[PDB]
C-alpha cells in the first residue's frame, strides 16, 4: 500500500521536486493540492504516494533533507512548492562542501536523528508501509555521504521492507569536482550492501541524449532532469494506476532480483522528445531496446540480459505488442541468458503520459553495467595511487584503509557480472 | 463388447461397457514451522550485528 | 445425503471459484440473493443439492465455501459483488500482506500466522454436516498462497480429518500469462510436499485454456474472465454427479475406486468437447458420434499432450445433454477401430460412462454458445507425465545456477528442500515410465 518517499541534497531535491510536478498531474492534483480530474481511474489508488488530509487535500508522502538551505528554498518557492507538508523539511545550516565524510561521519551526523523522527510519524499513520524510495547523487556530498547513512539506519529500524533508490551516477563530461570519483566510490560499496533495487542514471548518457538526438548545443541541469522524472513516472506507474496485476514493491524485487548483490539496473525511455508523428508499435519496440535510448552509458551488446521488464502506456493493440516483443526476443536470443526461462515480462497501462500518445519504459537487468562500474574504478585508481586530494578526507577522520576496502568492494562487483557473462 | 450394470432414474442413466478383458503428526508439523522461524531469527539477529559494528 | 465442503486458496483459485459458484446458481435455479423457489422444504433437506448448499429458516440457500487469501483485494470483489448475499462474512478471510510469489513465504512466515484461524472456520462448517465426505481445494501451482499455503492446508486437513477424501483442482504455470519466473520452483515444491495429501488432482495448462479460446471462440486476447467461464464449464462437468441424482461418481471416494489404482499416479487428463461461440451465426449442432470423437483430438485436452504414445489406465465418459446409450455404444465400436488407444495389460479395456438429460448451462451474455450435447471424458494415460518433464527441465537450468533461491533460504527454508522435491519428481517420473512403457 503505502510508499515513503525522501530526496536528499541538491541533485535529490531538484529530480524529487521534477517528479512530483509530473505525477501529481497525471493524478489531476493541482499545486494547492485540490483534486480537479474527470476520472475515477485517477483516485483509486492515489493513496500509494498521498496521504488525504482534512477537506479533500492531498499531501505527498515525502521527506525534504539538505544540510545548507539554498535548495530547499528553491522547491519552497517552485511552481508545487505549497504542496508538500512543511513539517517534513528538515535541513541545517553548516552544507558538506562536496565531501562524503561530512555527509556520513560529521555534519550529517548531527540531524540523521531529526530526519528519523519524521520518517518514523510518517510509518506510524500507514495502514500498511511497503516500503522506501529515495533520490539522491551520489558524487557531491549530502545526497552521496547522508543519503547512505539514512539507508543504513532505516534498515536497522524496519530491517523487512523494501529499500529502492534512484541514483545519479557521476561523469568528467559533467563534473562540478575532481572528487566525485572518491565519493561514488564510498557510495556503491554501500548499496551493494544494503538496497534492494538501485537505477543507475549517468549523466554522460543523458547529456549524450540532450546532444546527439534532441539536439540542444547547451544542455541544462533542467533539460537532463526532465528525462529523469519521465523514466521514473514509466517506472510507477504499474503501482500507480488499476492494471490488472496484484504487485507489490516485494513481487516486482522477486521477478527481477535473481542474485542480492547484482540489483543494479539499466533504465530506457521512448519516444525521446524535447512532434506530432504517431509512433508504431513496432517503432516504439525497435527504440526501447535501442542503445541510445539507454540512461546508463552502456552497450547491452557487450553482455547479457539477466531480466528484463517492458511497460507501456496508451490505446494500442496487445497482439501486436506481444508479437514484437516475442520477435524482439526470437531474433536476438543470444542476449538473454538460456538458464533463466521466459525473463522478459510485459505490463500494459491504459493511460498514457502527458504530451504523448504512446510511449514505453525499459528497465534491463544486464551484465553490461559492469562497464560503468569499471570507468569509476579506474578514475578512482589514477588518484588513490597517489594519494592526490586524500587530506580533505583524514582531515574528517578517515583512514586510507576504508578507501582501499570500498576499492576492493567494487572491483569484486565487477568480476561477479563477468561470472555471470561467461556462463 | 458387453454392455454391464445399467442404472437408471429420472435424471439419466449409467452404465459400463467393456471391449476385452486384461502420515505425519501434528507435533512434527510445528517443530519443522518453529526451526524455520529459529532460522530467520538467527539471520535477523547477524544483521543487526552487524550494524551494531 | 452427504455433504462437501469447497475450499478456494489465493488469487486464481478465488476467481474460479467465483465462475464455480454463479454457474452452479444458474443450474439449479438458486437467485444472487440466495432464495431457490424450486425448493418446497424450507430450512432444510437432503435433496442432492444439499450436498452443496445449506439452508437457512429464511429460506436462503448458503454455499458450503471457504475463500482464503493472504492480502484482501480480490475477496473484497467477492463481498461487494452480486453475489455478497449468497456468503456469510465469516466465510471470507484475508491477511494483509501477500507472498510475493516465494513459496516458503506462504508456508513458513505468514501461514504459520493465519493457519490455525482457517481452520477454526472450516470446524465451524464441517459441525453442519451429518456426513461430511471431504473437500474440493482450488489453486494456482504459481503464487506464494496457492502454492505453499495450501501445501501447509493439505498437511493439517489429514492430521485433523484423517479419514476424509481430498480432491484438487490446479492450475499449471504458462508464461503466455504468467508474470513470474519462479513459478516451476513453486510447482515442484507444492507437488512434492502435497502428493501423500491428496487422493485425486485435476491439472489444467493455462496454455491449453487459452488456444481453445483463441482457436474456438474467436477471442484475439483472452482474459482472465474468459479463461475462467471455460474452466468453470469443465468443473461443473465433473461435479455434476455429486449434485444431481445418479448412480456414478456419487461420491468422493469413487473418483478414487474409479480413475486412480496406483496411489501416486492420481493426476487424470480432462477432455472436453463442443466449445462454440454465441457470435457464430447459425451452427450446425454436432451429433454423438462426432463430439465423442473430439474427446481423441489433443486440441481439445486440459493439458497439452499426445495419448497414441502412452497408455491407459482408466477411463470416464460424461455426457449432458440429448443422449442415449445406444448411440453411445456405436460411437464406441467406431472409434476403437480408428484410433491407437492402448491399455496396460493387468487393466481391462473399456468405458465407465454417464448421462445427466440437462443439458448444459451458460452464463448470459457470454462467450459460449448454447449446446444440445456435450461431453467430459477423464482418462488417466501416463502421457501427461510430458508435463512434469517440461517443469523439471526448467527447474533445473535455474537451480544449476541456484538463480533466486537466496529469496527462500531468507524466509527460513533450508537448500536441502529443493533437492529432496527434485528427487520425489525423478522418481514420479520414474513410475510412470516403468508403467507406461
Ligand atoms: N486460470 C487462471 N489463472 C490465474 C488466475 N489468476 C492468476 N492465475 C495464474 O496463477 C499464477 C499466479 O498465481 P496467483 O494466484 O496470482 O498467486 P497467489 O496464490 O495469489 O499468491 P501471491 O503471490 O501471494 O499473490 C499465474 O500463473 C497466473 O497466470 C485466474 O483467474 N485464472
Ligand atoms: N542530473 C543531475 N545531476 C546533478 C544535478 N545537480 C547536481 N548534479 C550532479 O551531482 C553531483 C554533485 O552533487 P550535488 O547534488 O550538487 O551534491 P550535494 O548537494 O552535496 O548532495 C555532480 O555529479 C553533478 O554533476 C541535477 O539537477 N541533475
Ligand atoms: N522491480 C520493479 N519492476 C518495475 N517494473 C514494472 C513491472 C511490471 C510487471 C511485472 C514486473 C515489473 O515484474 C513482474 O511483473 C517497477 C519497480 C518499481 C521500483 C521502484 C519504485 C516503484 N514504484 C512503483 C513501481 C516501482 N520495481
Ligand atoms: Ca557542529
Ligand atoms: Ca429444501
Ligand atoms: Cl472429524
Ligand atoms: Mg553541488
Ligand atoms: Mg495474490
Amino acid at each position: 500500500r503505502e510508499i515513503v518517499h525522501i530526496q536528499a541534497g541538491q541533485c535529490g531535491n531538484q529530480i524529487g521536486a521534477k517528479f512530483w510536478e509530473v505525477i501529481s498531474d497525471e493524478h489531476g492534483i493541482d499545486p494547492t493540492g485540490s483534486y480537479h480530474g474527470d476520472s475515477d481511474l485517477q483516485l483509486e489508488r492515489i493513496n500509494v504516494y498521498y496521504n488525504e488530509a482534512a477537506g479533500n487535500k492531498y499531501v505527498p508522502r515525502a521527506i525534504l533533507v539538505d544540510l545548507e538551505p539554498g535548495t530547499m528554498d528553491s522547491v519552497r518557492s517552485g511552481p508545487f512548492g505549497q504542496i508538500f507538508r512543511p513539517d517534513n523539511f528538515v535541513f541545517g545550516q553548516s552544507g558538506a562542501g562536496n565531501n562524503w565524510a561530512k555527509g556520513h561521519y560529521t555534519e550529517g551526523a548531527e540531524l540523521v536523528d531529526s530526519v528519523l523522527d519524521v520518517v518514523r510519524k510518517e510509518s506510524e499513520s500507514c495502514d500498511c508501509l511497503q516500503g522506501f524510495q529515495l533520490t539522491h547523487s551520489l558524487g557531491g556530498g549530502t545526497g552521496s555521504g547522508m543519503g547512505t547513512l539514512l539507508i543504513s539506519k532505516i534498515r536497522e529500524e524496519y530491517p523487512d521492507r523494501i529499500m529502492n533508490t534512484f541514483s545519479v551516477v557521476p561523469s568528467p563530461k559533467v563534473s562540478d569536482t575532481v572528487v566525485e570519483p572518491y565519493n561514488a566510490t564510498l557510495s556503491v560499496h554501500q548499496l551493494v550492501e544494503n538496497t534492494d533495487e538501485t537505477y543507475c542514471i549517468d549523466n554522460e548518457a543523458l547529456y549524450d541524449i540532450c546532444f546527439r538526438t534532441l539536439k540542444l548545443t547547451t544542455p541544462t541541469y533542467g533539460d537532463l532532469n526532465h528525462l529523469v522524472s519521465a523514466t521514473m513516472s514509466g517506472v510507477t506507474t504499474c503501482l500507480r494506476f488499476p492494471g490488472q496485476l496484484n504487485a507489490d514493491l516485494r513481487k516486482l524485487a522477486v521477478n527481477m532480483v535473481p542474485f542480492p548483490r547484482l540489483h543494479f539496473f539499466m533504465p530506457g525511455f521512448a519516444p525521446l522528445t524535447s512532434q506530432y508523428r504517431a509512433l508504431t508499435v513496432p517503432e516504439l519496440t525497435q527504440q526501447m531496446f535501442d542503445a541510445k535510448n539507454m540512461m546508463a552509458a552502456c552497450d547491452p551488446r557487450h553482455g547479457r540480459y539477466l531480466t528484463v521488464a517492458a511497460v507501456f502506456r496508451g490505446r494500442m493493440s496487445m497482439k501486436e505488442v506481444d508479437e514484437q516483443m516475442l520477435n524482439v526476443q526470437n531474433k536476438n536470443s543470444s542476449y538473454f541468458v538460456e538458464w533463466i526461462p521466459n525473463n522478459v515480462k510485459t505490463a500494459v497501462c491504459d493511460i498514457p503520459p502527458r504530451g504523448l500518445k504512446m510511449s514505453a519504459t525499459f528497465i534491463g537487468n544486464s551484465t553490461a553495467i559492469q562497464e560503468l562500474f569499471k570507468r569509476i574504478s579506474e578514475q578512482f585508481t589514477a588518484m588513490f595511487r597517489r594519494k592526490a586530494f586524500l587530506h580533505w578526507y583524514t582531515g574528517e577522520g578517515m583512514d586510507e584503509m576504508e578507501f582501499t576496502e570500498a576499492e576492493s568492494n567494487m572491483n569484486d562487483l565487477v568480476s561477479e557480472y563477468q561470472q555471470y557473462q561467461d556462463a | 463388447m458387453e454392455v454391464i450394470e445399467l442404472n437408471k432414474c429420472t435424471s439419466g442413466q449409467s452404465f459400463e461397457v467393456i471391449l476385452k478383458p486384461p502420515d505425519p503428526s501434528l507435533e512434527e508439523i510445528q517443530k519443522k514451522l518453529e526451526a524455520a522461524e529459529e532460522r530467520r531469527k538467527y539471520q535477523e539477529a547477524e544483521l543487526l550485528k552487524q550494524l551494531a559494528e | 445425503m452427504r455433504e462437501c465442503i469447497s475450499i478456494h486458496v489465493g488469487q486464481a483459485g478465488v476467481q474460479i471459484g467465483n465462475a464455480c459458484w454463479e454457474l452452479y446458481c444458474l443450474e439449479h435455479g438458486i437467485q444472487p440473493d440466495g432464495q431457490m423457489p424450486s425448493d418446497k422444504t424450507i430450512g432444510g433437506g437432503d435433496d442432492s443439492f444439499n450436498t452443496f448448499f445449506s439452508e437457512t429458516g429464511a429460506g436462503k440457500h448458503v454455499p458450503r465455501a471457504v475463500f482464503v487469501d493472504l492480502e484482501p483485494t480480490v475477496i473484497d470483489e467477492v463481498r461487494t459483488g452480486t453475489y455478497r448475499q449468497l456468503f456469510h462474512p465469516e466465510q471470507l478471510i484475508t491477511g494483509k500482506e501477500d507472498a510475493a510469489n516465494n513459496y516458503a513465504r506462504g508456508h513458513y512466515t505468514i501461514g504459520k500466522e493465519i493457519i490455525d484461524l482457517v481452520l477454526d472456520r472450516i470446524r465451524k462448517l464441517a459441525d453442519q454436516c451429518t456426513g461430511l465426505q471431504g473437500f474440493l481445494v482450488f489453486h494456482s501451482f504459481g503464487g506464494g498462497t496457492g502454492s505453499g499455503f495450501t501445501s501447509l492446508l493439505m498437511e493439517r486437513l489429514s492430521v485433523d480429518y484423517g479419514k476424509k477424501s481430498k480432491l484438487e483442482f490446479s492450475i499449471y504455470p504458462a508464461p503466455q500469462v504468467s508474470t513470474a519466473v519462479v513459478e516451476p520452483y513453486n510447482s515442484i515444491l507444492t507437488t512434492h510436499t502435497t502428493l501423500e495429501h491428496s487422493d485425486c488432482a485435476f491439472m489444467v495448462d493455462n496454455e491449453a485454456i487459452y488456444d481453445i479460446c483463441r482457436r474456438n471462440l474467436d477471442i484475439e486476447r483472452p482474459t482472465y474472465t474468459n479463461l475462467n467461464r471455460l474452466i468453470s464449464q469443465i468443473v461443473s462437468s465433473i461435479t455434476a454427479s455429486l449434485r444431481f441424482d445418479g448412480a456414478l461418481n456419487v461420491d468422493l471416494t469413487e473418483f478414487q475406486t474409479n480413475l486412480v489404482p496406483y496411489p501416486r499416479i492420481h493426476f487424470p487428463l480432462a477432455t472436453y468437447a463442443p466449445v462454440i461461440s454465441a457470435e457464430k451465426a447459425y451452427h450446425e449442432q454436432l451429433s454423438v458420434a462426432e463430439i465423442t470423437n473430439a474427446c481423441f483430438e489433443p486440441a481439445n485436452q486440459m493439458v497439452k499432450c499426445d495419448p497414441r504414445h502412452g497408455k491407459y489406465m482408466a477411463c470416464c465418459l460424461l455426457y449432458r445433454g440429448d443422449v442415449v446409450p445406444k448411440d453411445v455404444n456405436a460411437a464406441i465400436a467406431t472409434i476403437k477401430t480408428k484410433r491407437s488407444i492402448q491399455f496396460v495389460d493387468w487393466c481391462p479395456t473399456g468405458f465407465k460412462v454417464g448421462i445427466n438429460y440437462q443439458p448444459p448451462t451458460v452464463v448470459p451474455g457470454g462467450d459460449l454458445a448454447k449446446v444440445q450435447r456435450a461431453v467430459c471424458m477423464l482418462s488417466n494415460t501416463t502421457a501427461i507425465a510430458e508435463a512434469w518433464a517440461r517443469l523439471d527441465h526448467k527447474f533445473d537450468l535455474m537451480y544449476a545456477k541456484r538463480a533466486f533461491v537466496h529469496w527462500y533460504v531468507g524466509e527460513g527454508m533450508e537448500e536441502g528442500e529443493f533437492s529432496e522435491a527434485r528427487e520425489d519428481m525423478a522418481a514420479l517420473e520414474k513410475d510412470y515410465e516403468e508403467v507406461g512403457v
